């Protein structure tokens, strides 16, 4: 019953998104590409546009981050200005490194989810959630569910991966408040998509932006390729 | 009758008899032996299904509901926990000889 | 007593559980009566599931064993250096007893977040194809995966003898000290191994931490986590360390086999959930200490056997998400002649030029733009003359650049000596020399500059950089051997 | 005498359990003995499953033990005879005579497990080995008192080719050697035994230099998993006690895994990857690591691998190749085109394949060869689709090079004769080398290509290109 | 002159190498001639069946 | 456990060994075997010379190639 | 009383667990009240695995079961020409009894390597 | 002849599993091959002393989609002096018995073969 009945674009601020492949308010958007294509460039983007176009706060969450990049990500994040210490904050870290165990791992989603929902209850504001990667997310469960004995599932993950992924997503939705938009990275494993993990991952996705090196090549910023970046909400 | 069969109860009620609960440990023993001519008692007490610290939990009701829980609730878990529940009943036996030699065991002033 | 003594109650595939110790901590170590010791991975209400580092003929039934109070340790520091010692960290090499300067957990925690720096100072290995192409940085992770026999340890091998350059040096923050972990070789490997870096005298800085395959599995489980403590001690001190595993494979396969024999719950292809754990919680102890921390570095370059290629197995798949680049080796690449077979396609480095000498990043952006588009047009070198003059163009310089490359094992050459072999290459001053000629030409080439040009090279070593003075003078003095060629 | 009792308390398959008395009980790799009217059943102990019960491994056929017989402990891991009392002579896993000559009379019996020698022990040599085959002594050079592995499917060449290297390096060597067939057809024995007397290497009313240890595949799982150490045992002893080379043939070693897969299962091990049991690496190791050279006596070791469904994938196969210094792969694709012995050149290594060790010219042509032939299987998506004039001048002329020197690889052995119905030929290394050099540089480019095939100096090659003309 | 350096030096580590493995066995045999006297301590003295029954059932107890 | 602690009987039994100076106590022939087995792998592992003694040195004329 | 005899504990599949038998050897020929025979694989203390040749159907719990004191063997010799048996040999033609000249067992030792011969004969 | 050996095995698994016995590949038995290879070494040629008699075997297999790769298959290829592989595709091109020479061999080989044949091929 607090479910939306409509769904509507949520205006990011750029051309390649608006025009091409829009977010969708409340919705999960797959973005694809390593380094080398600018990926935190593109997501301190969305972080501040949204703060000025919608005054929302952004949740970004790490599972599984390399200690490596954690550093570099949260010193470049002081250097573009989505984070002061002197002033004001507009994204809120939460990173859990590769050397956790699986128990933390496949709980660090849920920690920076929890903390977005609540700017979307109480204050009522379009918040950004981003989490990278949603793979090591289900690889997480999959540690987990083995070690607690539990048999394995087909392409050995785990049978409760169905209900799992949907305690994650589900939670993230536009409610009568407020609204929680997701941007969250994908990777294909061994690059196939009958994969289990992927394949499920999808049945969320409402649209996804990809990050083509070739793109980037060409001098084109950023690196969003027009051609693969497709949304369900590009309808009259 | 044999020995280390025998020396189980003797080295479970060796610290009975300090006590003096032969009587607990001894009465106690002798239901371990009618629990084994229990036919029922024979799909449980040697059932592989169970697994090796669940069917011991299950024992309890039989440690707490048939004379053991003291002297007994200890042999109990021990008599199911390599799974020496079938030649059980012949050391049982070797408490009532050992049983009785705890009696001129002791210092015998008064 | 029975809280810090227990008797054996089963023994057998190198595991006996024993039942007691009711204080004992976890993974600690214990000692039987024989003297074989062991450590409690499982720790059951009843009993208590402990591994052994031998026979499992020692240990018998209802034999006694005592605690030790302490968690695997191996001692650190500067005595190890041209030493050779055991997973434990035992002299295996007879030179007398070890001065460590202390001891440190087999298990230590990585640095934080907050205490790291962004990799900025190189690794260089002494190979063209690797610093010109994939750079390594020190605190970086890269990973050397490849099939068998395809050049694994030539790459890693290679980097510690390229080390006399600084090492032999006055300077502390320029040395590299290095930590090779055999895991699951052959003794006779590990004693020739061993016996190579000496008649290039390189064990003067060099760590051998020895794990058999005729040892228990522990010890090949331990092995890399002891190797990984003495290297951080350099890196806590303010100091740099490369450490090489060779090879998790091989790690991953005895851990297996622990956890299997335990009853622990087996995941894709016989590994244990925890196994992931195991690597991350490795790799990620190597790392760039910050300038308050010390500015210390541990470089790591893990070693992963694949089976055909097939780098979508379990055990790589967890390796190559870890480390931060590959330098993929295919057999193919090396039969035809290309020595190291470094395929530069898979091969790549997440920091880059990040950790590259500006001298070679100069000659080496482009290098990469030409082999690229080398991969794209090789199929045109197959068919007549009818190609175009354009795509023509590219294989002249891609079969001569791909020339370039090969370099003979046991050979490592400083940026130095690189530089103006690139360079050349680069421009195009080696496509009107003949393909067969291009081995012999940076022997005589090399030789030429350090007896006619030789300020200039010593220039490039200093200053590491090249100014529109070097760029007009190195361009000079080629064209003038070129044409006196 | 002061023997312990024993009595068995179950009996499956391989797997015999036997219940001791306290304080009484055996540590592991000890053997046991369980008389019966027919002969004696050794057993083996493995684990210890606790209660005074210990768990064995039936070193026999285990049909006619009854629920309780008495069993007699040796005191020790079995025993096998050692010493040049053992030469010239059959012997089984349990270290038993089985030719019919009466009792090996033997001054020491020596258990078949043993630690590995000690790092500080191991000493590391250069010496190349000269066999006589081309296809190896130009690209993969066997060195002396190194280990050796003759990967192959099943039908590739294993088998006739160990038997050549022992038709011309048994005879040619002035010491000892030892045959350990683990896991084989016993007619293969058989012929060998024949072999062997009609050679002059074994004589029954002379003197033998070389013994042999058989544990068939007819045998149960428990022979098979432990012939390879009673074999490897009586090798050792003229290492270190005699000091003197040794010449170690085992063929095959594939079945000392497969024979311990079979019973990890009834042990209670939980089946690793593909089946095999998660103690491959280890027991795989604690076996290659014996067999090697230290400083009291040199031992060249030739052991045949089994590569199941032609997969170098497999664990078995994929683990044994860091336990070898010299790998002699054959390849099936091979064999089909009538190429033999069918070696692959380019996946076939050696350690002794470096300039400071073979030479520089040797280093130099054979590097040139495994090039040639690799370009020639990189074009053959051309040849086969545009054909042979589509190629360049470079490049039919190396093309029609490489197709002379593949079929010049092949030798006749004097061991397939039967099967090839020419002679055998041996081949010296230093005229090898020299033969394929002079086609290197075109000298032969007028020869027909059928004048290489099957063909060992040289010199017969061009005798062979004029005969034909003929 | 480093010829000279390792052969010393090598003879001296010699020296050390001998001592500690001495003292390793030596303490093997040390330690371990404990198992033998404390096998006899048990299963002879009747008065250590005593202290049997003893420390055992204060497991019972504590555990509860 | 309190009763646990009654590490006083080991002591007692380390006291008697360490009590005895004849030797290592209880000898047993195979001590002296095991010792000379090691004894020997040293000399393997370094060298055939007489350790109490200096060293020799002759050494090599230079070589060129 | 048991060391020739025994009491079924469980059957089904084929297989039956009987309790007792503590004198029967590996691979023995075993006989049920019912008529049907079996064959000993597993040997344990608690009870002993047996395999039937024939349906289960017939075996109940509390059976009576008797032992043959010889090793699984079948009738061999000349006799059998031209005749068809099944597993133990029995005759299933309808032709008369197999007149067999000796018997021999199931599992019997491959030939000696001693004496062998390399195959000549087409 | 044995006619064949792919379902004894099948019976063979039968047993164990149902007898408890711990499976290894496919639910086969560990010992599987021995099920095999203390069977076939039992055919050879015998001494002359022994009475120049001989038991020849010709083991046959079913393989599943023309997977020779298979667990029971490659078992028993191990232990026979080779193979007569016949495939179905070239059956139908008329190919009858369909033989395939490319992969069928004989380990021994001409001593075997006729003399008076041997010489025309
Ligand atoms: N750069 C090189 N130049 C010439 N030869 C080389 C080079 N690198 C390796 N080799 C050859 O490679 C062989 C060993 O290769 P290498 O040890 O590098 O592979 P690896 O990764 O160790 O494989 P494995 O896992 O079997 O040890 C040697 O015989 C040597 O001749
Ligand atoms: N030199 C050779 N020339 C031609 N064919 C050979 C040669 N050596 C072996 N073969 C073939 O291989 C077969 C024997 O294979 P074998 O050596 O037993 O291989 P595997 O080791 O795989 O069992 C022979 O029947 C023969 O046809
Ligand atoms: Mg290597
Ligand atoms: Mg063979």
């Amino acid at each position: 019953a607090e479910q939306s009945t409509s769904a509507e674009i949520l205006e990011t601020g750029i051309k390649v998104v608006d025009l091409l492949a829009p977010y969708a308010r409340g919705g999960k958007i797959g973005l694809f590409g390593g380094a080398g294509v600018g990926k935190t460039v593109f997501i301190q983007e969305l972080i501040n546009n949204i703060a000025k176009a919608h005054g929302g706060f952004s949740v970004f969450t790490g599972v599984g981050e390399r200690t490596r990049e954690g550093n570099d990500l949260y010193r470049e994040m002081k250097e573009t200005g989505v984070i002061n210490l002197e002033g004001e904050s507009k994204v809120a870290l939460v990173f859990g490194q590769m050397n956790e165990p699986p128990g933390a791992r496949a709980r660090v989603a849920l920690t920076g989810l929890t903390i977005a929902e609540y700017f979307r209850d109480e204050e009522g504001q379009d918040v950004l959630l981003f989490i990278d990667n949603i793979f090591r997310f289900t690889q997480a469960g999959s540690e987990v569910s083995a070690l607690l004995g539990r048999i394995p599932s087909a392409v050995g993950y785990q049978p409760t991966l169905a209900t799992d992924m949907g305690l994650l997503q589900e939670r993230i939705t536009t409610t009568k408040k407020g609204s929680v938009t997701s941007v969250q990275a994908v990777y294909v494993p061994a690059d196939d998509l009958t994969d289990p993990a992927p394949a499920t991952t999808f049945a969320h996705l409402d649209a996804t932006t990809v990050l083509s090196r070739g793109i980037s090549e060409l001098g084109i910023y950023p690196a969003v390729d027009p051609l693969d970046s497709k949304s369900r909400l590009l309808d009259a | 009758i044999y020995g280390i069969e025998g020396r189980y109860a003797t080295a479970l009620y060796s610290a009975a008899s300090k006590q003096n609960k032969l009587e607990q440990v001894e009465k106690e023993l002798l239901r371990v032996g009618q629990i084994l001519k229990e036919p029922k008692m024979a799909a449980s007490l040697l059932n592989p299904y169970v697994k090796r610290s669940v069917k011991v939990k299950s024992l309890s009701d039989m440690t707490a509901k048939e004379k053991f829980s003291p002297l007994t609730s200890n042999l109990i878990n021990l008599l199911a926990e390599n799974g020496r529940l079938t030649n059980t009943p012949a050391v049982i036996s070797a408490f009532s000889t050992m049983m009785s030699v705890h009696r001129g065991e002791v210092p015998c002033t008064v | 007593n029975l809280n810090e003594t227990g008797r054996v109650l089963a023994v057998g595939d190198g595991i006996a559980r024993v039942f007691g110790l009711n204080n004992i901590q976890a993974e600690e170590l214990v000692e039987f009566s024989s003297g074989v010791k062991g450590m409690a991975l499982n720790l059951e209400p009843g009993q208590v599931g402990i591994v052994l580092f031998g026979s499992d003929r020692l240990v018998k039934e209802g034999e006694l064993v005592k605690r030790t109070g302490n968690i695997v340790d191996v001692p650190v520091g500067p005595g190890l250096l041209g030493r050779v010692v055991d997973a434990l960290g035992n002299p295996i090499d007879g030179k007398g007893p070890i001065d460590a300067a202390g001891r440190s957990r087999a298990q230590v925690k990585a640095p934080g977040i907050l205490p790291r720096r962004s990799v900025h100072e190189p690794v260089q290995t002494g190979l063209k194809a690797v610093d010109a192409l994939v750079p390594i940085g020190r605190g970086q992770r890269e990973l050397i995966i490849g099939d068998r026999q395809t050049g694994k340890t030539a790459v890693a091998l290679d980097t510690i003898l390229n080390q006399k350059r600084w090492n032999n040096g006055s300077d502390e923050s320029k040395k590299l000290y290095c930590v090779y972990v055999a895991v699951g070789q052959k003794r006779s490997t590990v004693a020739q191994l061993v016996q190579t870096l000496e008649q290039h005298d390189a064990m003067k800085y060099s760590i051998i931490v020895a794990a058999t395959a005729s040892e228990a599995a522990p010890l090949q489980y331990l092995a890399p986590f002891t190797a990984a403590s003495i290297g951080e001690w350099f890196r806590d001190n303010g100091k740099h360390a490369l450490i090489v595993y060779d090879d998790l494979s091989k790690q991953a396969v005895a851990y297996r086999q622990l956890s299997l024999l335990l009853r622990r719950p087996p995941g894709r292809e016989a590994y244990p959930g925890d196994v992931f754990y195991l690597h991350s919680r490795l790799l990620e102890r190597a790392a760039k200490l910050s300038e308050k921390e010390g500015s210390g570095s541990l470089t790591a370059l893990p070693v992963i056997e694949t089976q055909g290629g097939d780098v979508s197995a379990y055990i790589p798949t967890n390796v190559i998400s870890i480390t931060d680049g590959q330098i993929f080796l295919e057999a193919e690449l090396f039969y035809k002649g290309i020595r190291p077979a470094i395929n530069v396609g898979l091969s790549v480095s997440r920091v880059g030029s990040a950790a590259q000498v500006k001298a070679l990043k100069q000659v080496a952006g482009s290098l990469k733009l030409f082999l690229a588009q080398y991969r794209e047009v090789a199929a045109f070198a197959q068919f007549g003359s009818d190609l175009d003059a354009s795509t023509k163009q590219t294989l002249v310089r891609g079969e001569r650049l791909t020339q370039l490359l090969k370099q003979n094992q046991y050979s490592p050459l400083a940026t130095e000596e690189q530089v103006p072999l690139i360079y050349a290459g680069v421009n195009g001053h080696l496509d009107g020399i003949e393909l067969s000629r291009i081995g012999e030409f940076e022997s005589s080439f090399l030789s030429y500059l350090k007896s006619n040009h030789n300020e200039l090279l010593t220039e490039i070593r200093e200053k590491g950089e090249l100014s529109k003075e070097l760029l007009a003078s190195l361009k000079s003095a080629t064209e003038s051997f070129v044409a006196t060629f | 005498s002061t023997p312990i009792t024993g009595k068995v308390t179950a009996v499956i398959g391989a797997i015999v359990d036997v219940h001791f008395e306290q304080s009484e009980l055996p540590a592991i790799l000890n053997a046991l003995e369980i008389k019966t009217p027919q002969g004696k059943l050794v057993l083996e102990v493995a684990q210890h499953l606790g209660e005074n019960t210990v768990r064995t491994i039936a070193m026999d056929g285990t049909e006619g033990l009854v629920r309780g017989e008495k069993v007699l402990d040796t005191g020790g891991p079995i025993s096998v005879p050692v010493g040049r009392e053992t030469l010239g002579r059959i012997i089984n896993v349990i270290g038993e005579p089985i030719d019919e000559r009466g009792p090996i009379k033997s001054k020491l019996r020596k258990p078949i497990h043993a630690d590995p020698p000690s790092f500080a022990e191991q000493s590391t040599s250069a010496e190349i080995l000269e066999t006589g085959i081309k296809v190896v002594d130009l690209l993969a050079p066997y060195a002396r008192g190194g280990k050796i592995g003759l990967f192959g499917g099943a039908g590739v060449g294993k088998t006739v080719f160990i038997q050549e290297l022992i038709n011309n390096i048994a005879k040619a060597h002035g010491g000892f050697s030892v045959f350990t067939g683990v896991g084989e057809r016993t007619r293969e024995g058989n012929d060998l035994y024949r072999e062997m007397k009609e050679t002059g290497v074994i004589n029954l009313e002379g003197e033998s230099k070389v013994a042999l240890v058989f544990g068939q595949m007819n045998e149960p799982p428990g022979a098979r998993a432990r012939v390879a150490l009673t074999g490897l045992t009586i090798a050792e002893y003229f290492r270190d006690e005699e000091g003197q080379d040794v010449l170690l043939f085992i063929d095959n070693i594939f079945r000392f895994t497969q024979a311990g897969s079979e019973v990890s299962a009834l042990l209670g091990r939980i089946p690793s990857a593909v089946g095999y049991q998660p103690t491959l690496a280890t027991d795989m190791g604690l076996l290659q690591e014996r067999i090697t050279t230290t400083k009291k006596g040199s031992v060249t070791s030739v052991q045949a691998v089994y590569v199941p469904a032609d997969d170098l994938t497999d664990p078995a196969p994929a683990t044994t190749f860091a336990h070898l210094d010299a790998t002699t792969v054959l390849s099936r694709g091979i064999s089909e085109l009538g190429i033999y012995p069918a070696v692959d050149p380019l996946d076939s290594k050696s350690r002794l394949l470096d300039a400071a060790v073979v030479g520089q010219e040797h280093y130099d042509v054979a590097s040139k060869v495994q090039e040639t032939l690799q370009t020639y299987k990189s074009l053959q998506d051309i040849i086969a689709i545009l054909g042979m004039d589509e190629l360049s001048e470079q490049d039919k002329l190396t093309v029609e090079r490489a197709r002379k020197i593949q079929r010049f690889l092949s030798q006749p052995f004097a061991v397939a004769e039967v099967f090839t119905g020419i002679p055998g030929k041996l081949v010296r290394l230093k005229d090898t080398v020299a033969s394929f050099k002079a086609v290197l540089e075109g000298k032969y480019d007028n020869i027909p290509e059928h004048a290489f095939y099957m063909v060992g100096g040289i010199e017969d090659v061009v005798a062979k290109a004029e005969k034909l003309a003929a | 002159l480093h010829r000279v350096y390792r052969e010393v030096k090598n003879r001296l580590d010699y020296h050390i190498s001998v001592q500690n493995m001495m003292r390793q066995k030596e303490q093997e045999h040390m330690i371990n001639w404990v198992e033998k006297r404390v096998v006899q301590s048990i299963s002879a003295q009747q008065e250590k069946e005593t202290i049997a029954k003893c420390i055992a059932d204060l497991k019972l107890l504590s555990k509860k | 456990l309190d009763p646990v602690q009654k590490f006083v009987d080991k002591i007692r039994e380390y006291r008697t060994k360490r009590q005895t100076s004849g030797g290592p106590v209880d000898a047993g022939p195979e001590y002296q075997q095991d010792l000379d087995r090691e004894l020997f792998k040293l000399k393997q592992m370094y060298g055939k010379a007489d350790m109490n003694t200096f060293p020799n040195f002759t050494f090599e004329d230079p070589k060129f190639e």
